[PDB]
């Protein structure tokens, strides 16, 4: 089939729940207090006390935040949708969808009755028996799925996710999750490029019934060169940094 | 940002259509039994097959050797019957019927709650010790001529299970009712059924009318912690609303949403305003045949020639079976036209349904309201399909008469409104959590400076404004409601460096560096009231200056759609 | 394009009333004291009720393979060259062949374009690759500029 | 997102010929000289006609409901998690779960997909969402590159 | 749907029912990903001056 890691593909973006980073295991990289959970970037939550959720979805305020402004420099002066030709097929507002939905409450409603599949005898007297096969049984009323409209409702309680595929999640290296430029701020500044540091990352996710793979993209600057001097003879030289490789005299 | 508990009220139904048994034909009743003159009748179906019968029952299998039968609770299962195609022969059949105590409503659209974790449906009742026992009885029922002679043998030869279950409709209706007198009886056999019609709900786009604007009596205050002196001040006539829908259309692409702010485009379908009706491509029949390919056999036997006879036509039967079946002709089958349904279909759905009140008329024995506004009136009414049929303005471009003055963008095709149903889910209870955004022009764009401010506001509760609703049930008498929890604040800094921040406050306290603003619609509104039948008014306007003037902009709409801004609640406004 | 049709599930009719192929019986209750003994009772049940033994009746129909099939006849096979189609029978029918009669009562076998050409193949057909497509009903513009005077 | 459907109305289907269940019956003429009475009539007319009574014989089916139901089954049911099929009965069939063979004839109930899921609710099943949902036969990318080397 | 588990033709075999196999389209990939070696060092490609 389609493989993501070739033609870019993505469809698990929505099942990643907290990222967590620090530099030399003891500093924390949102720096100086600016998010509002204290540590960590929050991407989802499912119980939430305070009320950090936006769009109707279950998406913390924060991350919202962080990727509108990674990718189109807008949210400190208001939300409004970006224009087209900022916003091709693999961004982010292009493939972002709410979805909620309501269910009976077993622990509330006084006459649930948990009902398999082999007895929801719905539609009875004119369909198979559970295959596709002639049509079989008697006229009868139905007993399944329970009402959730009507003057004689029961009970229920609401479940919201979001569905974003297609597209990456970023995180800009930069003092204020802005892009002014290719070469950042904090790219340059003295501390991170005139001594050494150590790097861990957390990620906690969502569980799934299958061996996975976590997929990073150190975005780094990879550059080459190339000159001509004669007839038939050409010479280069390339350059990756920060993860060099390469000889050294 | 906001919280709180909406209840949608019980005239709530997003879908078309039905959910219960969608596929049964619309008139085909339930297994019934009833009175008459006094003796009891009994009409329906027994599906299962089964081995040998019993006083006890319908054996379904062996467990060693013992017989074991059927679970009283929710044996022979209404799905399961038979599975070859070709037609066999059954001795011991079953099946379930309904006592004489519930009522008779057709196939279409009928439920009843499960009781117990198998399936089984039917009413349990007290013991006379504090217990809960199910209570269905058995029905055998033999051949007429076997009785028709001696209880030699008498062997039953089918099992009803009857019991009595807590039948109801949630979402269809009836549309044709034999007799008035009520209770079981012959009669009401007879009945059909047909579904509701949809009917949508949600919040309004960019949530309007959540927030007081343009109401001296509530105005908002901004102002400054120790001056007391309000910063925003509106007048009585400066429409606020519709200004905004402009700007947002004119600085911006509209077909978009953005589930933020609730942002969708109220629209209706290209195609059910104006009527390009096209016709049918229907050239070619679409029959339809029996299930086994044939089922008017007729039997034959083989014969062989004979021999020194010229003719000698002899029976031979060593090999092949006397009596063999075989068709003769052509095979049965029935027609339809496929295209032509789909058509008309689409047109009583769409079009004849939305017609003025004017041309329906009242249905017969059944109950209807009064309130001409209330979801009952509104659904129980019945349109003749001989208005608009398949064959209505054929060949042109153009729309019904009746339906120019009626307002197009109450229907169940509006996909913002729509979408914005979907939005807070199917249910019927809805817990729910908004951000709301600002709309006033003097504070929309302002780049405050440090210092202390307070900033108060106000919100309604009625249900009239706030929420849509594709068709105009007044739903404070469908008992809709919706109660505010808990409210909050949210801002957002740059993180600008100190010295630079300060630098540019300095300069901006300066007061040739003031700000400026101004309202997009920027004009002044008058409504004018014009009564029924009338053709011609006047205005006037007394002497006055008219110094940068600009121009005029008019329009047309119907009283009983405009609320009375103004006050702080208006209860003569049954609409929505 | 032909991608086929989506026909996995049978769409069956049924019976105006459900059932209709009924047939009568008598109630019988269990005789007391001899065992597997049974008789007549019709103290409050009429001697004769209506019961159907086994599955209902009902034909068979295949729908989306009918629309598609109307569609390809109706939309191309009808306006094939005339070299192919053949004069009908015991018609009156005109003789110049530019005629509203001529191209009307002329008729074309079905087989010729069925739903089982070139299947999965995108693709048109070698003979009509030589047809003016303009010259046809789903002109979008010309409908519009028709329907504009009137009907 | 499952709207229901628009089925107010019901499609019938008649029967090829109009009428099937006629019945025979004979002319008659008012006898004269009496005020009443009757008496038969061969003069003109043959003694043995065909008339129908009341309605005409025909069989229902919804019809919206149908197909919304075949593209329900066809484009979501299938392509479930292997984990809720369960192997047929009477047919053999292969043991690698990765070949053609075994993920065709596996068989999926159609009541977990039905024409009732999720009713008035924009929504994706669990089920499905962690499934990749660019294997499909209406990637109209992956359709368009494999009808271009033939079918 | 197979009634009987024998063979040869009986009565039962008469009660059969037939369904079509599941669409399965198979063609190159987008701009034909996988058709040249890359980021492989045991064959990594060459342009050179000769
Ligand atoms: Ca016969
Ligand atoms: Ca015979």
């Amino acid at each position: 089939g389609s493989i993501p890691y070739l033609d870019g593909t993505f469809y698990l973006n929505h099942t990643f729940k907290k990222v967590a980073i620090t530099f030399d295991s003891s500093v924390s990289w949102p720096g100086n207090d600016r998010l509002l959970t204290p540590n960590e970037f929050e991407i989802k939550r499912s119980v939430d006390g305070e009320g950090y959720n936006v769009a109707q979805c279950n998406m913390t305020k924060d991350w919202f935040l962080v990727q509108m402004l990674a990718n189109y420099n807008i949210g400190y002066q208001g939300f409004y949708i970006p224009e087209s030709y900022k916003d091709r097929m693999y961004s982010f507002f292009r493939n972002f969808q709410p979805m909620s939905r309501q269910v009976v409450d077993d622990t509330k409603y006084k006459d649930y009755q948990q009902v398999g599949i082999l007895h929801q005898h719905n539609n009875s007297g004119f369909v198979g028996y559970l295959a596709p096969t002639m049509r079989e049984g008697q006229a009868y009323p139905a007993n399944f799925p329970y009402p959730l409209i009507g003057k004689t409702a029961v009970d229920s309680i609401t479940q919201k996710k979001f569905l974003c595929d297609r597209t990456l999640w970023r995180i800009p290296f930069s003092s204020n999750f802005m892009s002014m430029g290719a070469l950042t701020d904090l790219g340059q500044n003295l501390l991170y490029a005139n001594s050494a540091h150590a790097l861990d990352m957390t990620f906690e996710v969502d569980p799934m019934d299958e061996p996975t793979l976590l997929y990073v993209l150190f975005e780094v600057f990879d550059v080459v060169r190339v000159h001509r001097p004669h007839r038939g003879v050409i010479e280069t030289v390339y350059l990756r940094t920060p993860f060099s490789a390469g000889n050294a005299t | 940002d906001i919280r709180g508990v909406l209840d949608r009220g019980p005239t709530f139904k997003p879908y078309s259509g039905t959910a219960y048994n969608a596929l049964a034909p619309k008139g085909a009743p339930n297994p019934c039994e009833w009175d008459e003159a006094q003796k009891t009748h009994v009409f329906g179906q027994a599906p299962y097959s089964g081995i040998n019968i019993t006083k006890e029952g319908i054996q379904i299998g062996v467990e060693g050797q013992t017989p074991k039968y059927a679970d009283k609770t929710f044996q022979p299962e209404p799905q399961i019957g038979e599975s070859q195609w070709y037609e066999t022969e059954i001795n011991h059949a079953a099946g379930r019927v309904l006592k004489k105590t519930t009522p008779m409503k057709p196939c279409y659209g009928s439920y009843a709650k499960p009781t117990n974790e198998n399936g089984g449906q039917g009413i349990l009742v007290k013991q006379q010790n504090g217990k809960l026992e199910s209570q269905v009885e058995m029905q055998f029922f033999s051949t007429t001529e076997a009785t028709a002679g001696n209880g030699d043998n008498l062997t039953p030869k089918v099992v009803l299970y009857s019991e009595d279950v807590d039948i109801e409709t949630p979402d269809t209706h009836i549309s044709y009712m034999p007799t008035i007198k009520e209770g079981n009886s012959r009669e009401l056999m007879g009945q059909q059924s047909m579904p509701n019609r949809p009917n949508y709900i949600a919040f309004r786009d960019n949530f309007i009318g959540l927030m007081y604007y343009n109401s001296t009596g509530n105005m908002g205050v901004l102002a400054g912690q120790a001056s007391q002196l309000n910063a925003v001040v509106d007048l009585q006539d400066r429409n606020t609303e519709l200004s905004y829908q402009l700007l947002l259309d004119s600085i911006g692409d509209r077909t978009r949403y953005f589930s933020m702010w609730n942002q969708a485009v109220d629209s209706y379908d290209p195609d059910v305003r104006i009527i390009e009706n096209h016709g049918t491509e229907d050239e070619l029949p679409n029959y339809c045949f029996p299930l086994g390919g044939v089922i008017n056999t007729e039997t034959l036997t083989k014969v062989k020639p004979k021999t020194g006879q010229e003719n000698g036509w002899e029976k031979d039967a060593t090999e092949f079976s006397d009596k063999n079946e075989i068709r003769v002709g052509n095979n049965f089958a029935m027609e339809i036209n496929l295209n032509a349904n789909l058509w008309r279909n689409f047109l009583y759905s769409n079009i004849a349904l939305y017609l003025p009140d004017k041309l329906k008329y009242s249905p017969s024995n059944v109950k209807i309201s009064d309130n001409p506004n209330t979801y009952d009136y509104m659904n129980k009414r019945v349109v003749a399909p001989g208005l608009v049929d398949c064959y209505i303005n054929l060949g042109a471009r153009w729309s019904l008469d009746y339906m120019d003055n009626v307002n197009p963008f109450n229907h169940h095709r509006n996909a913002g409104l729509r979408y914005r149903s979907m939005l807070l889910g199917n249910g019927r209870y809805v817990p729910f959590h908004i951000q709301v955004p600002q709309k006033f022009f003097a504070i929309k764009n302002l780049l405050l400076l440090p210092g202390s401010y307070t900033y108060e506001w106000n919100f309604r509760k009625d249900v009239n404004m706030v929420l849509q609703s594709s068709l105009g049930n007044d739903l404070r008498v469908d008992g809709a409601s919706i109660k505010f929890d808990s409210i909050c604040l949210y801002a957002t800094f740059f993180p600008m460096a100190h010295n630079t921040a300060s630098t540019l406050e300095a300069m901006l306290r300066n007061d040739t560096n003031d700000q400026s603003f101004n309202d997009y619609l920027s004009a002044a509104n008058m409504l004018y009231p014009i009564p029924a039948n009338a053709t011609n008014v006047p205005i006037s306007i007394p002497s006055r200056n008219w110094a940068a003037f600009r121009g005029w902009a008019f329009t047309r709409l119907k009283t009983k759609e405009t609320p009375s801004l103004g006050s702080g609640y208006d209860p003569y406004y049954t609409y929505s």
